[PDB]
């Protein structure tokens, strides 16, 4: 792990660290449904909302593709019913 | 020492459990290695005894044969399908800055493609038949040296047992050298780590041990991943195929629709949208070679942050790739569909992967 | 002689690779190839005549020749 | 005088003569085990370019 | 030739290349005899001749 | 083109001298109207070489100590400048 | 940078040509990987249509599929005297002190002897017909399971078609994991380097670059061995072959003698000379764990000087070997013979290769 292009950008780009304290938790002291509810509610919205986003240029040209394809259907569909295959 | 164990390898707290696609790909890399070893165990190639050898012994004669034969086909699709989404992923994630990892992981979807290939081209029924003699007009358009080319490929003016036992030792032979890339894959990978959900520089007091905690979530994620496998398996194992494949082969008779198999419908859609065969040869090779990162070599480029356009355009990728697919198949009855066919590859030829930060410069 | 031979040589044929892969070409064609193999098959050939294939075909179409008339 | 009378041409000349594709001689004193040795060195008199 | 200032400019990233030294290269016509007779060379078939 | 400066061979033993140089030539073709050739024994000189064998001609032929001189290889001869006059 | 690729690695100057047998039996694995994937490429796997696919069509269609095939074999046996003679150098030169590269030799050669037997297999003939017969009784003697275990094994009570199937696909895989293993080897060797004629630790003044000048030196010494190795392939194409092996083998018949290929006569030795089955195979497992040196594991121990003596010893099991070897197929019309291989056995089976420390010590 020593010899690995990450750990060389690490010791290359930040200084020596200081003056940070962590604290951790063992897992048996800590509940597994602690904060299980209100982390899916958060998430399910910033999902929705980001999907919301991000899906709409897809939705607005699948919509012009379904109108194309509607039109060729039909068009089709009025080609072979009238024997001009 | 255990300890030893744990810290030889750390990782980012951002894994989220879209992460895992790698860990499904492998499982089911390992499950199509070890039924095809069980299947090639029974195996004859040749015109007169393949069809017959795959459907009147390896499923008739053993206990479970039918099982393995069903695991196999039912692992390369969600092999491919668990590829596409590992991709999608790379791609929505920026992770094209991994260079070595991403050149690796293209030479191993190429390879990956040749080997599904080759092992539809073994059970010899109609439709492995007449997609062979397809793929092959591909080949007999090349300038000046195709057609002896094609002679060369075959041994022969038609498909053959001679043929047929030539698949069999690329099929057997190719997977392993996929197994080594995958090495390579992870190598590559344990030498410049995982991204994660967002992009940070972490040192070693921000970083998780890999082992076990990830491990275990490969299991769980694993898990799920096969139940919804061994769905397919023995409820829709014939899902993911075309009944045509179920007759055998007939050299005098050609079916009505000649369709490849789902994962490589894409291909099959820029044949169909180029009306030129040596234009349609040349614009695959490029398209292929354009996945690649192997250019500009000693000029420098760097990479930038990915943002929301570039997500949206992304989706919008997926969705003219699967309405290329559906279209490519619909052409041979309806010819309207050309329009939407078109336009669709036209659409996928022309998205972004790396934005180029050469797009802005002044002139001298 | 063998100092100007030598300088010549040298500064005309191996110093550059544009030349020297020509020569090395012609060296498997003109000798290898077209020298050696082609030599051992001629001798071959050549050595084993009154028995040959050929040889062989020949007297034969020359005796069913014979035997058809008459 | 004859110092302005030098070609270019003529020093390029010169240069190749003595310096392309010749034995040179070596002196090291110090750490030679980071030195190349002479094999190397005589290989890199010349390129595959030229 | 391009007619841009299109290439990120680095201290020491010139001159850097595969095969050959930059400025003491041939003119690329020199290798025009080596090419076509080695295509003429390679591009032969053989057979041992078994009937 | 740069060679050297015309000079005089001189051999001790038999005591006879003779001036020598280089001399430049080419296939023959058509000339140039427009040109007449520079100094091309001596070149980028004023081409005062020819007075200065002249005068030192008398020197030479009565007899000069010219131990002084560089040789020519191994031989009895050896190379007198035509620089500046000579007169010792 | 040239010079770094020079100096990328250096060795010692006592390298004598008999450092070349590594480069050699490489040449031959290669040659048999080339060999072997063309044959695999016209070959069917049954008792019907194997014998005659060698034979018929393989030989007499193909335009030089005789030579491909007299190349393999000839390539298998010369792979074998070249790994013997590798194995005799690496005893002589004491290099049982490379721990790692002696230990990845003994299992490549034990993947190499399995590899012959299975490839001898294939060829459906009276010996390898029978050769298989022989070696799966032996396998029936083994306490509490030797029927399951053998009937597992053939896919019944009889080779068969199956079985040909399974040793086809058995000799297809284990010649790539024996490229792994080489290039474990390779790695190994390049951690500790070589020993040369004599053992020195010299300093990077003393060392020489591996690059060209043993890369020549190879090139020379490949082409002698080729040169002998052709002198083989065509004018002497069955030499080590049995002409029993030309017959299209008969399951009701049983060859007058039945004897394995020259490389694997010493294994076969041990099985004549001890009358007891399970004694028998007890003696093989326990030769060939005795070859590795795996224990002691935590133990100290270190390797010293070989002498004289020691290289004296080597000849004389050299001579055992061959001697023992002859003898076993000689036993078969002459009894008398029995003691002369029983002797050669004994002293095969005492042979000294690490002399130990522990020879000399006290008691509490
Ligand atoms: C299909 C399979 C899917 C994957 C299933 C396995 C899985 O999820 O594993 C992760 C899962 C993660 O472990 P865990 O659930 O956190 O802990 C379970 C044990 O406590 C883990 O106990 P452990 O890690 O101590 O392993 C027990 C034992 C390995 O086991 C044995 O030795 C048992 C056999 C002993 C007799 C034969 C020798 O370890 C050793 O022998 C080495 C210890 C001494 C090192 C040198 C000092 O299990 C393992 O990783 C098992 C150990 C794997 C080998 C490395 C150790
Ligand atoms: C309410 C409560 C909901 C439950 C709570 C919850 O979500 O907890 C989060 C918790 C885990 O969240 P996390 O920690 O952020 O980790 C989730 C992911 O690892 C990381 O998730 P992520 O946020 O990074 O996003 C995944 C990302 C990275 O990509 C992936 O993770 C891979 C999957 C990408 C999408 C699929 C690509 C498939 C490509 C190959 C397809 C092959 C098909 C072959 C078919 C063959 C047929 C023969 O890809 C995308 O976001 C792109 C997909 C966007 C989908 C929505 C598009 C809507 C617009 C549609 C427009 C109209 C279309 C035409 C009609 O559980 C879930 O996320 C469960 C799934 C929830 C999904 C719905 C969310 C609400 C909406
Ligand atoms: C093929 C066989 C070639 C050798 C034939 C025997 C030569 C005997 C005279 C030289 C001698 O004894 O060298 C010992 C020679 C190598 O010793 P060496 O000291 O490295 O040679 C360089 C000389 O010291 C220094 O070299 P040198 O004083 O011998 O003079 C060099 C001269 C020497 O060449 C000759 O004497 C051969 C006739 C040239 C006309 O070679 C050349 O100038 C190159 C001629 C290339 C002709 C290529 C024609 C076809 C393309 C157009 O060893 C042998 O003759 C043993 C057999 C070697 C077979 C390779
Ligand atoms: C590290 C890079 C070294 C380097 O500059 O290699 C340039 C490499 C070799 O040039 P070189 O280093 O000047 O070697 C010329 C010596 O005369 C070569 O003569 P030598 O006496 O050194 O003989 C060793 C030579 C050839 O001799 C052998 O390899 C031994 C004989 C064949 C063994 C296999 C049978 O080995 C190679 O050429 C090895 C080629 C692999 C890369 C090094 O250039 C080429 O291979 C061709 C470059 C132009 C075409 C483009 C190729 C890449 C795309
Ligand atoms: C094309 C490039 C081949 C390799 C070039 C090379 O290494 O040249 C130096 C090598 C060795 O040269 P060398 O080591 O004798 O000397 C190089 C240095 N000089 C010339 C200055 C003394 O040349 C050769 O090996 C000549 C033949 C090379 C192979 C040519 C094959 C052409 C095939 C074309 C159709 C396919
Ligand atoms: C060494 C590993 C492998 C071996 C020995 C092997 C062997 C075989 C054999 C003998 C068949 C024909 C039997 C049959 O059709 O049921 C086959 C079919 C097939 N293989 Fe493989 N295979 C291997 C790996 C793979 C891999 C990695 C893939 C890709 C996911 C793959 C994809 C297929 C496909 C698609 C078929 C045809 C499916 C069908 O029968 O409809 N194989 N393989
Ligand atoms: C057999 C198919 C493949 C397997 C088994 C595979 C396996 C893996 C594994 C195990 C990882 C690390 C775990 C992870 O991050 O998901 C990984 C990461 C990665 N793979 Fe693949 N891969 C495959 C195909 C591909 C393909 C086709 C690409 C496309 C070029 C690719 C690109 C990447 C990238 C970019 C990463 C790192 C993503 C990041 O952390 O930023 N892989 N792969
Ligand atoms: C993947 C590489 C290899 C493949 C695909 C392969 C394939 C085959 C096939 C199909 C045969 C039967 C055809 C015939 O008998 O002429 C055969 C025979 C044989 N192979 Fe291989 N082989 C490979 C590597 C090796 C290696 C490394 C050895 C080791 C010496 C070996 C030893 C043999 C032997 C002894 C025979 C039978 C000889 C005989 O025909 O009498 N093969 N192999
Ligand atoms: C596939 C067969 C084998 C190949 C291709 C192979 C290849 C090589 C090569 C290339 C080397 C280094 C070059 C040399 O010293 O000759 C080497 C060294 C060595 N090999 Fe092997 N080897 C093979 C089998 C074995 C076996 C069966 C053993 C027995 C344990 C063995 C033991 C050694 C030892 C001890 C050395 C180092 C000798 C020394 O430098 O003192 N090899 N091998």
């Amino acid at each position: 792990e020593g010899h690995s292009a990450y750990v060389a950008l690490e010791q290359r780009v930040n200084t020596r660290q200081k003056g940070i304290i962590q604290r951790h938790l063992s897992p048996y002291d800590v509940d597994i449904r602690g904060n299980g509810f209100r982390q899916i509610y958060r998430l399910g919205m910033q999902k929705i909302r980001y999907f919301g986003l991000i899906g709409t240029p897809c939705l607005l040209v699948a919509g012009a593709y379904r109108g194309i394809w509607v039109f060729c259907e039909r068009l089709e569909d009025e080609r072979y019913w009238s024997n001009a295959l | 020492n255990k300890i030893s164990l744990y810290r030889s390898y750390s990782t980012t707290i951002l894994l989220s459990p879209a992460y895992s696609l790698g860990f499904c790909a492998s499982i089911f890399i390992v499950i199509q290695i070890i039924s095809g070893y069980i299947l090639a165990s029974n195996y004859i190639a040749s015109t007169n005894e393949s069809f017959n050898i795959i459907h009147n012994v390896i499923m008739r004669e053993l206990d479970t044969g039918w099982l393995i034969r069903f695991n196999h086909i039912n692992g390369c699709a969600f092999l491919f399908i668990v590829i596409y989404m590992h991709i999608y992923r790379s791609l929505y994630h920026n992770s094209i800055t991994k260079t070595s990892v991403w050149i690796v992981g293209i030479i191993m979807y190429i390879l990956i493609c040749g080997i599904a290939f080759t092992g539809y081209s073994l059970v010899y029924g109609q439709m492995s038949l007449w997609a062979i003699v397809v793929i092959c007009s591909l080949v007999t358009a090349i300038p000046f040296i195709g057609n002896k080319l094609l002679i060369l490929i075959w041994g022969g003016n038609i498909v053959s047992s001679v043929t047929l036992q030539r698949i069999f030792c690329i099929h057997y032979l190719l997977p392993l050298l996929l197994i080594l890339f995958i090495i390579i894959h992870l190598y590559n990978l344990h030498n410049v780590n995982s991204t994660g959900d967002n992009y940070f520089i972490n040192n070693r007091y921000d970083r998780i041990n890999f082992y076990p905690l990830l491990l275990i979530r490969d299991v769980f994620i694993g898990s799920n991943i096969l139940i919804i496998y061994n769905i397919f398996v023995y409820y829709y194992s014939d899902l993911f195929g075309h009944p045509d494949n179920y007759v055998p082969a007939n050299p005098l008779v050609t079916p009505s629709e000649i369709m490849p198999e789902f994962y490589l419908l894409p291909f099959y859609a820029l044949i169909r949208a180029i009306p030129h065969k040596v234009l349609g040869i040349i614009i695959m090779v490029l398209f292929l070679l354009s996945l690649t990162n192997l250019y500009p070599i000693y000029f420098i480029r760097f990479y930038n942050n990915i943002n929301i356009l570039q997500r949206s355009l992304l989706l919008l990728l997926l969705l003219d790739l699967v309405i290329a697919s559906k279209l490519c198949l619909l052409i041979n009855h309806y010819e309207s569909f050309y329009l939407l066919l078109i336009l669709s590859i036209l659409c996928v030829l022309s998205h972004h992967i790396y934005n180029t930060s050469f797009n802005f410069s002044n002139s001298i | 002689m063998l100092a100007n031979f030598s300088r010549f040589f040298y500064k005309t044929f191996l110093q550059s690779n544009a030349t020297l892969i020509p020569l090395t070409l012609v060296f498997t064609y003109x000798x290898x190839x077209x020298x050696x193999x082609x030599x051992x098959x001629x001798x071959x050939x050549x050595x084993x005549x009154x028995x040959x294939x050929x040889x062989x075909x020949x007297x034969x179409x020359x005796x069913x020749x014979x035997x058809x008339x008459x | 005088e004859q110092l302005d009378a030098i070609s270019r041409e003529d020093l390029i000349r010169v240069a190749h003569e003595y310096f392309y594709d010749k034995d040179p001689v070596v002196a090291v004193i110090g750490d030679t085990d980071n030195v190349p040795e002479y094999d190397a060195l005589r290989a890199v008199t010349y390129s595959v370019d030229l | 030739i391009v007619n841009r200032s299109t290439f990120f400019v680095v201290k020491g990233h010139k001159n850097k290349g595969l095969i050959g030294i930059a400025g003491a290269r041939h003119n690329p016509l020199v290798w025009l005899p080596t090419l076509a007779l080695g295509g003429v060379w390679a591009w032969r078939w053989a057979s041992a001749g078994t009937i | 083109m740069n060679h050297e400066r015309p000079w005089v061979f001189l051999n001790k033993v038999t005591g006879k001298w003779g001036a020598c140089g280089w001399q430049p030539f080419w296939k023959a073709t058509s000339q140039s109207l427009n040109y007449i050739p520079d100094n091309f024994i001596a070149l980028r000189t004023n081409g005062s070489w020819v007075r200065n064998l002249w005068q030192s001609s008398k020197v030479l032929d009565r007899g000069l100590n010219a131990s002084g001189y560089p040789t020519v290889g191994t031989t009895d001869w050896v190379r007198i400048p035509l620089d500046a006059p000579l007169e010792a």
